[PDB]
């Protein structure tokens, strides 16, 4: 508690609470889910509508052509990784001319999370990225912390309720490298229903030649079953 | 803590949080959106009938199709429709077409967010402003929330200020999707009314309609105040 | 712009089995042939190799950020290298902005590698900036002095490339007054890089 | 280029050719050199054509800026003053603007003639251009103040057609603009070939 | 540079700061500023000690010949204003060669205020300015409020400093829809000598005509308008 | 204790910076990663405690490239992990640009000790809470860069949980003597023997820089060594 | 030093009432020498526009890649693939970004509008727009230009409505007036590369044009 | 101009003309192109009169500044390089043409500097327009470890060629023993012996003069005023 | 912003730079103790060399440094601040010879290093460099030896003999209790080791100091092989 002044500053037992405090503003986000089958990638999440009558905030984000980032957290921060990721894509396809591997955008992000954790003046990003992207590296998942680190993943969840996505990603998590891409977007779809409290679900789904993509709505109907 | 951009043990932006009650604290507006506009109606504080009420405006037009009703700190609001308005002549210069509505409204939100301190020479605090964005985007109306977090989230129906909360309440039962820009100034200024501390009245509210068949952003002159504030029940 | 230390002509042209460049190895300073079994192509990755035709000096800056640059693709991949398009992506990048700056490489760069696809790569970014990728690409007097020696036989086999390559050259020795020694071949094939011992190609003498 | 703009009685009247080139080859003859700024102004393009279209429609967003900042629109002489203080920081970057700013103003009609240079007269009749010569010749012995609307767009455009016909960097077609109170008329384009007079055996 | 965000939001949603602020607006002296079709008048009263100390440093100062503006609050604060406000004219006047707006005027002070408030290491202007003046392009005399927040707002009557309850109350009673440019005097006056148990030797009153420059009320013409009202 | 803990370039009264201890802290709490000198290479071996089934096999890694002849085994806080092997790469490339020749790893620790040192000798920094083993066969040098930024070359390295046992361990055996392909079983019995059964499932992320890698750095391929465990 | 390199090359765009035949020679040549016999210079920007690019090489690959990089950042923060005229504005801004040190490149964007109807804008390097019905650019326009003027007339009387030609009718006029280039303008030759872009979207046709 | 430094066997013996020009008028007939810059350190400089001046000042303080801080006596090879340094930074536009003749621990040394900032380490020196001129009397009459005398003579005949043979040298020839105070006590303080006028041409000074001086022009004085000179 | 005196580098109520004395504790902290004596013929430099675990490759346990050829760093305190100190003489003896042309001397280093210590003690924004620095060489002007320590307060001096450490008091005590103006390079590396044994009250070996015996004919900076530095424990030994 007291210790809890700054990104800079560590606790006795090596912790930084202003990074788990960021941490749990990612957790606090709405149930987000990532699925990798060894052809595709999917980013699933139950969108946010703060007012009944206001459209579900957008929660998956196409960051390049076989790149997309699902937010769980502060959805402004959110915005501003995306813009971030989006500026490193099109600088990876400026001077490589080339679209970045996803696990290189995990390493960009998590080191400017990390720097804003290491100076001064700077806060976390309360924001935690799911990122699927699909390339000569294959699919690939990464969930990024606000502390500056990425983890890699086969499957994952973040956000609030994420426990009964962890746990359906768990049992399933041997079907997923054989999963067609709609078998990998109904596993996703039906481990955010055991989060449920569809219109609120948006899902990004990505395959090694198939682009980037994201449907919401009426659009997943149809992988539902 | 004691830093602007310090987190919470709850994981909460506690400026951001704080940002949000300056918005409650500020004036009420609710945009109601219809498929043939949307229609700001913001209550005008006036502590003394010799304030100007043109001048305490809550109503800003970002662009002919864009407009924006602030609720919370108006100056603060002042420096989001002065980024917007240069945002939409900007993307007026840059792509020869009407900035989007929901495009403006991420820019402002991108700028909500940026405070800082503690860095060597930007905003110190976040902007204490919650508005009410919206517009006609390819004969489409469209509403946007922003509110100090930098989150926007398209709105069929908002509420911002202080009653915020009871005019959501209202709208709950009496906003529906099929409204007709008559029965969507009506709606604005019924739940505005009910929301407000004082009786009704052409010089005391502000309305504004992003009009379809316009395609611009008009504010209400007095006399289309009067014209509404005349049809409502009460 | 300005060339002093060059390196003489390149001619490269994709056969069968990959991409074959040749070049002499004798940087010429001014009219003086200075150096001697310098090779003109340096071998950025198992399956790319990067040569120019210009000043040597520009294009061991080039080399150094070439080699820079794949250096930390390579960290960054765990031991993957670019791809030679993605090489000659950067190279033509980087010597855009160098024109850009106004302090051009003075160097035609020629990029040939095997994609992970398989596919040969031939490009060629010259020192204004402007890049082009090709099935064959002469740089220097092997741009000028080549006819149709390469073009009749590119894509064909091992030994109608060489010959067509070695025609060129034999040219460039006679008609090139910075072609002093051997004409060193690098074969780049989905199999590596393989440098082929370097061949003195006589031009025809009893001209006299 | 030729592009032309006067005052009379009954309001602005901008006239432009149509032709823009480069030495000798007429890269286009529908080059459009009126860029409207207001409901109720203009700037003529003359000289360097992207220039002065970068710099009118930036003028544009400036004044679109202006007008929703402050309820009050943007003025012809502030806009005038605008695009000259901007052109006149890019001095010595050989950018080539000539540009009559021709509006209505709450102060009536106002034209001011902008160049690159930094130079901002305000006048009742400009002409800038390659051809202008000719073009202020058949105005400054035509014109007169009271002509109908008719009659100063018909001047306007003889002046621009005397200008292509005697000029070679003019051409094109004839852009009239009338510019009144009630805001920016485009009045017609009218093809200078269609108004050469052929009876005629003296030119 | 410095940059310890001097102005942070409260848990109650207050900018503690702009409190402060307005506390030392509120300390300062009594500004009155009014309006008529076609005169403004600015009433200061003035707090000295007549024997020993010229009366001449005035609240009341012109950012412009058409833009009359007093204050309240912290002298050197309302000094930095009123020079970024003269600076603020005359680019106007570089820019464009119009005459500033009023209500331009009145945005570029607010949003200096507004700055001080949203920038890092910068202490909120703790003066409440009101920006007075006339502009060709409204034919309408203008008197903004601009606060220590900065939020400007136009007013028919504006009190600023000490007092300005009691001033706006005043100001609220007797104002005249269509006053008359003597009629807002008397207001202004009347205004100021609510609060005031002094004559011409503690008010300053100045006055800004249609297409006019700042006038300072003579110490003669003053005193007879004060016993008039009296 | 005492208030001495929260500035990182803040002495405590018995000259203990008590930052610098608590990064060392969060090096303690992450599970132990180790580097060994051996005769035909150098053998960097991670154990990583998998919080979750979910993370991909052979993912996450700790051992990172930094140069076509350095590696960095990381201890400790990973953000700070790889914040460390992005800032030794752009060290090493620096250090190309500079001087054209590849880094070498007892430079390289001095460099990077630099940064590490830089975190709690200016203020505004954090130190950073990893300590990073940098592993070069072409330079014989296991360096180790502790939170603190001291940095010493290893015969043996190892830091994390359980590192004073698997450093007493790593004694027993002269590495020296024995190539990376033979060293791999011992260090993996070692992790093993150390390994907490809390963790389930976990992996050894093994990497080796020898002359079967012609001094590259590479993960130990899966057949020579199954670095994933139940 | 000139830091370009003057690339030759022609590029005919044509604009119809809802196609756009926008016809460049691949060649890459300038000085005597091809640099690259095949370079293709007209580009699918988006599925609304295509641009075609005269001139330096270099330059010409610098604004495709700054263009290409707009429009993506217009698609991530407008949520929509730029239009055809917001191409054409952008365009022009990106060029004249550049007013003081100019992409010596002559600009085509063909495209296909909200509207459905074909959109040419033709530049020159400083950034000139202009929507044109057709316009020619680089070596050999001084010599397609004519041909132009000839197949529409639209030079001869201006105030005319430009002819409605058949999309097929337009892309024959691109390959005969590339020909007749190719024929004329040593710079022009190699391949034709003729685009079209339609409501169905961009195609692309590749014509034999005499090397010499 | 004319400067000419050599090392003779105890010493340096500096020496210079004294005509400054103002193109091909002579501005100064007593100019000092001998500038002291620390007791054991002399540079006499060519070039720009300027320039020279005050990089040679410049110089002198940093060595002052020098010894003063770190109480060390400058170095010849410590001066040469920074004026080197400094002339090279300047790219030659600091026509200072410098010829640096000092005493330290290494013994005398006599160092060449270009404008440009080249650098040499020479016996004897001779730069300036009479360089050459100088530079024959010095490469006939100097030998290793000659006495102070004959290199003073030498010196002084070098500058006296260049003042007589060049039309940009002329005047007197001022001269600068460095020497150690106790020649056989090489650790002896070196001290410094400014010969100003060493040679005074008696064939190069006015020989001719009006005794009574003709003038036929009057002065008519418009208006006189005449002001305290306090 | 009472409070600071403690915490960062301010005076305090009784005039004090809290955190200097600190720095100086955490010199102490090295557990390592360094005697450098100073003679007409010969500088010797003794720092009991202690590596915690053998597993760790002693040649890098080093407290002595070549900052120059001529000139060496003996430098206690906490191994990161030592080796930013390593890195920060070297630094400053590059950036003279760039200047002055000649390699830095001995005084004017330890002045450079006064310096920064200064900024450390006066910028609060730096941590006090917490290394005890024996600077010492051979000086070509004089050509005699400088022997320097540089506190972390920057408090530097020329010493005949000093010592840093664990020890420092009791090691001064003994050295000025014992100096000598030596006549030979082995009596003042005897005296130095002696001092350093005596004071750290342990038998030495060569592998427990590095010792490095700068003389007139090997004036260059370098730490003695274990050879040289077990004749003179073995010298010290004998008496
Ligand atoms: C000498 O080189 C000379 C003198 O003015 C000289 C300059 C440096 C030291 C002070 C006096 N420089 C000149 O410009 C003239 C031209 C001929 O040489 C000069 C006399």
């Amino acid at each position: 508690s007291k210790y809890d002044e700054n990104a800079t500053t560590f606790s006795p037992e090596g912790r930084i609470l202003q990074v788990e405090n960021a941490m749990k503003a990612v957790q606090q986000g709405m149930p987000t889910v990532g699925l990798k089958s060894k052809t595709h990638a999917v980013i699933a999440g139950v969108m946010h509508s703060p007012s009944e009558f206001s459209s579900h905030q957008p929660k998956i984000f196409k960051i390049d052509q076989h790149i997309g980032v699902a937010i769980s957290g502060l959805t402004a921060d959110g915005r501003g990784l995306c813009k971030f990721l989006r500026n490193e894509c099109l600088h990876h396809t400026f001077c490589f001319g080339t679209e970045i591997r996803v696990a290189d955008l995990a390493d960009t992000v998590a080191l400017q999370s990390q720097k804003k954790t290491s100076k001064v003046g700077k806060r976390p990003y309360g924001v935690g990225l799911l990122m699927i992207g699909a390339g000569v590296d294959g699919p690939r998942l990464f969930e990024t912390c606000p502390s500056g680190q990425h983890w890699e993943y086969n499957a994952q969840a973040i956000g609030r309720r994420a426990q009964a996505a962890k746990t359906y990603l768990e049992t399933n998590l041997n079907e997923f490298p054989d999963c067609t891409r709609d078998q990998l977007i109904r596993h996703a779809l039906r481990a955010l229903n055991d989060c449920k409290s569809l219109e609120a679900i948006a899902l990004g789904v990505v395959g090694i030649d198939e682009p980037f993509t994201i449907l919401e709505g009426p659009e997943l109907q149809k992988y539902i079953d | 803590d004691r830093n602007v951009n310090t987190f919470s043990p709850d994981g909460r932006l506690l400026q951001v949080e704080y940002a949000i009650e300056a918005v409650k604290l500020g004036s009420s507006a609710v945009a109601i959106l219809c498929p043939e506009g949307v229609i700001f109606a913001v209550e005008k504080r006036l502590s003394s009938q010799l304030l100007i009420a043109s001048s305490v405006e809550k109503v800003y037009a970002i662009d002919d199709h864009v407009g924006v009703v602030m609720a919370g700190l108006a100056a603060d609001g002042r420096t989001m429709v002065e980024h917007m308005r240069v945002e939409a002549q900007n993307h007026r210069f840059s792509f020869d077409e009407p900035i989007g509505i929901k495009a403006v409204t991420q820019s402002v939100c991108d700028l909500a967010l940026a405070f800082g301190e503690g860095r060597r020479k930007q905003m110190s605090r976040p902007f204490g402003t919650a508005l009410l964005v919206a517009g006609i985007e390819n004969g489409k109306c469209h509403l946007f929330h922003t509110d100090p977090s930098g989150t926007y989230t398209e709105c069929r129906a908002r509420a911002i200020g202080g009653g915020s909360e009871g005019a959501e309440a209202l709208l709950r039962d009496l906003y529906k999707d099929g409204m007709t820009l008559h029965e969507a100034e009506d709606l604005a200024l019924s739940t505005l009314r009910q929301v407000i501390q004082e009786k009704l009245n052409e010089n005391n509210v502000e309305v504004a309609c992003a009009r379809v068949s316009t395609g611009k952003f008009e504010i209400y002159t007095s006399e289309q105040r009067q014209e509404i504030v005349a049809r409502l029940p009460p | 712009m300005q060339v002093i230390t060059a390196s003489g002509a390149i001619v490269a042209a994709k056969y069968d089995g990959g991409i074959l460049l040749a070049s002499d190895l004798s940087i010429t300073y001014g009219s003086m042939f200075r150096h001697n079994n310098v090779s003109h192509f340096v071998e950025v990755a198992p399956n790319i190799i990067i040569g120019a035709s210009g000043e040597f000096a520009d294009f061991q800056t080039l080399i150094e950020v070439i080699k820079s640059v794949i250096l930390q693709q390579q960290c960054k991949h765990n031991g993957e290298y670019l791809t030679a398009s993605e090489v000659h992506n950067y190279i033509k990048r980087y010597m855009y902005q160098c024109r850009s700056n106004m302090k051009p490489l003075s160097c035609k760069v020629i990029v040939a590698g095997i994609n992970p696809d398989g596919s040969k790569f031939l490009a060629c970014t010259d020192p204004y900036g402007a890049s082009w990728e090709s099935d064959h690409i002469g740089t220097g007097f092997g741009k000028y002095l080549q006819g149709l020696q390469i073009a009749d036989v590119v894509n064909g086999s091992f030994d109608d490339v060489k010959k067509g390559i070695t025609e060129v050259f034999r040219a460039v020795n006679a008609r090139n007054t910075t072609a002093n020694g051997k004409i060193e071949f690098i074969t780049v094939t989905p199999q590596g890089i393989n440098h082929l011992a370097p061949e003195q190609i006589d031009p025809n003498w009893e001209v006299v | 280029t030729t592009t032309l703009s006067f005052i009379y009685n009954g309001g602005i009247v901008v006239a432009v050719d149509s032709r823009a080139t480069g030495g000798q080859f007429i890269f286009s003859q529908t080059v459009m050199k009126i860029l409207p700024l207001a409901p109720n102004m203009i700037g003529t393009m003359a000289g360097g054509a992207a220039d002065c279209q970068y710099w009118l429609r930036n003028l544009s967003r400036l004044i679109q800026l202006h007008k929703f900042r402050y309820q009050q629109p943007l003025t012809v002489a502030a806009a005038s003053k605008i695009l000259v203080n901007e052109l006149y920081r890019y001095k010595g970057y050989n950018l080539s603007i000539g540009s009559m700013i021709c509006g209505y103003d709450n102060t009536g009609p106002h034209i001011f003639y902008i160049d690159n240079h930094g130079s901002r007269i305000a006048g009742k009749r400009f002409s800038v251009g390659s051809g202008s010569t000719h073009a202020y010749g058949v105005l400054d012995t035509c014109y007169r103040e009271d002509m109908t609307k008719e009659e100063a767009c018909e001047l306007g455009r003889r002046a621009i057609y005397h200008a292509t016909y005697r000029d070679s960097g003019s051409g094109g077609r004839v852009s009239v603009v009338h510019i009144t109170q009630n805001g920016v008329e485009w009045i017609d384009k009218t093809d200078v070939f269609d108004m050469h007079d052929f009876s005629k055996t003296t030119f | 540079d410095y940059t310890r965000s001097i102005t942070r939001f409260s848990p109650d949603g207050r900018l503690f700061q702009i409190d402060h602020a307005h506390a030392a607006v509120q300390r300062g002296t009594t500004v009155v500023a009014t309006r008529s079709k076609d005169m403004i008048v600015i009433a200061v009263e003035k707090t000295a000690v007549a024997k020993l100390q010229d009366p001449h440093f005035s609240k009341i100062c012109s950012l412009d010949k058409h833009v009359m503006c007093a204050f309240a609050g912290l002298h050197a604060d309302a000094r930095r204003l009123i020079q970024s406000g003269q600076r603020q004219c005359q680019s106007h006047r570089l820019t464009y060669e119009d005459p500033i707006s009023i209500e331009n005027i009145a945005r570029y002070i607010a949003t200096l205020q507004l700055k001080n408030t949203q920038s890092g290491g910068a202490r909120p202007y703790g003066v409440s300015t009101l920006i007075c003046g006339f502009d060709d392009m409204t034919s309408q005399p203008h008197i903004y409020e601009t606060l220590p927040s900065g939020t400007y707002a136009e007013w028919k009557a504006r009190t600023i400093g000490r007092h300005d309850q009691t001033v706006m109350e005043y100001l609220e009673k007797h104002y005249k829809d269509d006053m008359t440019d003597e009629e807002a005097q008397k207001l202004a006056i009347g205004a100021l000598l609510e609060v005031v148990e002094n004559g011409s030797k503690n008010l300053e009153v100045a006055y800004m005509k249609r297409g006019g420059t700042m006038e300072i009320m003579a110490e003669e013409v003053l005193d007879a308008l004060i016993e008039s009202t009296k | 204790g005492s208030g001495y803990d929260f500035n990182p370039i803040t002495f405590s009264p018995d000259g203990r910076q008590f930052q610098v201890e608590y990064a060392t802290k969060a090096v303690e709490k992450d599970s132990l990663a180790l580097g060994v000198k051996c005769k035909d290479g150098i053998l960097l071996a991670a154990e990583k405690n998998l919080t979750s089934t979910l993370l991909t096999p052979g993912g996450n890694p700790r051992i990172f490239w930094i140069n076509d002849s350095i590696a960095c085994a990381t201890i400790g806080h990973r953000p700070d992990c790889y914040s460390i092997v992005e800032q030794s790469r752009n060290r090493a490339e620096t250090f190309t640009s500079n001087f054209g020749i590849k880094i070498t790893v007892p430079q390289l620790a001095s460099e990077v000790s630099q940064q590490f040192h830089l975190a709690h000798y200016y203020q505004a920094y954090r130190p950073f809470g990893c300590t990073v083993i940098f592993a070069s066969y072409k330079d014989d040098a296991l360096y180790a860069i502790e939170p603190s930024g001291a940095f010493y070359g290893y015969f043996a390295s190892c830091f994390g949980k359980n590192s004073n046992l698997a450093r007493a361990e790593l004694q027993k055996t002269e590495w020296k003597n024995i190539t990376v392909r033979e060293a791999v079983p011992e260090v993996a019995r070692i992790i093993k023997s150390l390994h907490e059964s809390q963790f389930k499932k976990w992996e050894i992320e093994m990497f080796w820089l020898c002359e079967e890698t012609n001094g590259r750095p590479q993960k130990v391929p899966e057949d020579v060594f199954q670095s994933r465990f139940v | 030093w000139s830091p370009y390199e003057m690339h030759g090359g022609t590029a005919i765009g044509i604009c119809g009432d809802d196609y756009v035949v926008i016809g460049a020679d691949t060649r890459l040549s300038v000085d005597y020498s091809i640099d690259s016999r095949h370079k293709a210079r007209i580009f699918k920007m988006n599925s609304n526009c295509m641009i075609s690019a005269t001139g330096f090489d270099g330059d010409i690959d610098a604004f495709i890649t700054r263009m290409r990089s707009i429009l993506l950042n217009y698609e991530n923060q407008h949520f929509h693939e730029m239009s055809v005229e917001s191409v054409a504005r952008c365009v022009s801004n990106t060029l004249y970004s550049k007013r003081f040190f100019p992409y010596y490149i002559n600009i085509l964007v063909g495209g296909i509008n909200s509207e459905g109807k074909g959109k040419l804008y033709g530049y020159d390097p400083v950034g000139t727009i202009e929507d044109l019905h057709y316009d020619s650019n680089g070596s050999g326009s001084s010599l397609a230009a004519p041909l132009l003027d000839s197949a529409f007339g639209t030079i001869h009387h201006n105030t005319r409505p430009f002819p409605a030609v058949s999309l097929q009718d337009a892309k024959n006029i691109v390959r005969d007036a590339i020909c007749s280039v190719t024929e004329r303008d040593i710079y022009t030759g190699d391949a034709l590369q003729l685009c079209v872009f339609t409501k169905d979207g961009f195609a692309q046709e590749e014509f034999p044009l005499p090397r010499h | 101009t004319t400067i000419a430094a050599a090392i003779f066997d105890g010493g340096v013996v500096l020496g210079a003309d004294t005509r400054a020009t103002a193109g091909p008028i002579v501005a100064v007939k007593d100019e000092m192109k001998l500038h002291y810059i620390s007791d054991n350190i002399w540079v006499c400089g060519a070039g720009i009169a300027a320039d020279n001046d005050n990089i040679n000042a410049v110089i002198s303080a940093k060595l002052r500044l020098f010894q003063m801080n770190t109480g060390l006596q400058p170095r010849v090879d410590q001066c040469t390089n920074i004026l080197a340094s400094r002339l090279f930074q300047y790219m030659g536009y600091i026509q200072a043409a410098l010829i640096v003749g000092g005493i330290d621990f290494q013994g005398p040394q006599v160092y060449q500097v270009a404008p440009h900032g080249s650098f040499s380490k020479q016996p004897f020196i001779a730069q300036g327009s009479g360089s050459l001129a100088a530079i024959s009397v010095l490469e006939n009459r100097w030998h290793n470890k000659m006495n102070e005398h004959d290199c003073m003579e030498m010196v002084a005949d070098a500058i006296y060629a260049g003042i007589t043979n060049d039309l940009g040298s002329g005047s007197h020839v001022n001269l600068c023993v460095i020497k150690r105070e106790n020649p056989e006590d090489k650790q002896s303080k070196v001290i410094y012996t400014f010969y100003k006028d060493y040679r005074v041409p008696h064939e190069n000074d006015r020989n001719f003069r009006l005794e009574p001086q003709i003038n036929n022009i009057d002065v008519e004085v418009i208006k006189t005023t005449e002001r305290p000179l306090t | 912003s009472s409070g600071a005196d403690r915490y960062l580098t301010v005076f305090s109520a009784e005039g004090r730079l809290w955190q200097v004395e600190y720095s100086f504790k955490a010199v102490k902290q090295a557990e390592v103790t360094a005697v450098a004596v100073k003679s007409k013929n010969a500088v010797c430099v003794a720092v009991q060399k202690k590596v915690s675990d053998k597993l760790i490759d002693p040649s890098t346990v080093t407290h002595m440094y070549r900052i120059t050829d001529n000139v060496g760093a003996c430098l206690v305190g906490l191994p990161s601040d030592v080796n930013f100190i390593v890195m920060l003489l070297r630094s400053f003896a590059n950036n003279f010879e760039y200047k002055q042309g000649f390699s830095i001397p001995v005084s004017i280093l330890a002045q450079m290093l006064s310096e920064r210590h200064q900024l450390e003690s006066q910028l609060v924004y730096v941590r006090p460099s917490a290394v005890s620095a024996i600077l010492f060489g051979l000086d070509g002007p004089s050509d005699s030896f400088a022997l320097y320590k540089i506190e972390p307060s920057g408090y530097s001096n020329g010493f005949r003999a000093v010592a840093c450490g664990v020890k420092e008091i009791e090691a001064m005590s003994a050295l000025e209790k014992k100096m000598e103006d030596f006549e030979t390079p082995e009596a003042t590396a005897e005296f130095t080791l002696s001092t350093l044994q005596t004071v750290c009250g342990v038998d030495f070996e060569a592998q427990d100091v590095e010792v490095s015996l700068l003389t007139r004919d090997n004036s260059k900076f370098s730490k003695l092989p274990n050879d040289k530095v077990n004749e003179i424990l073995h010298a010290v030994a004998e008496k």
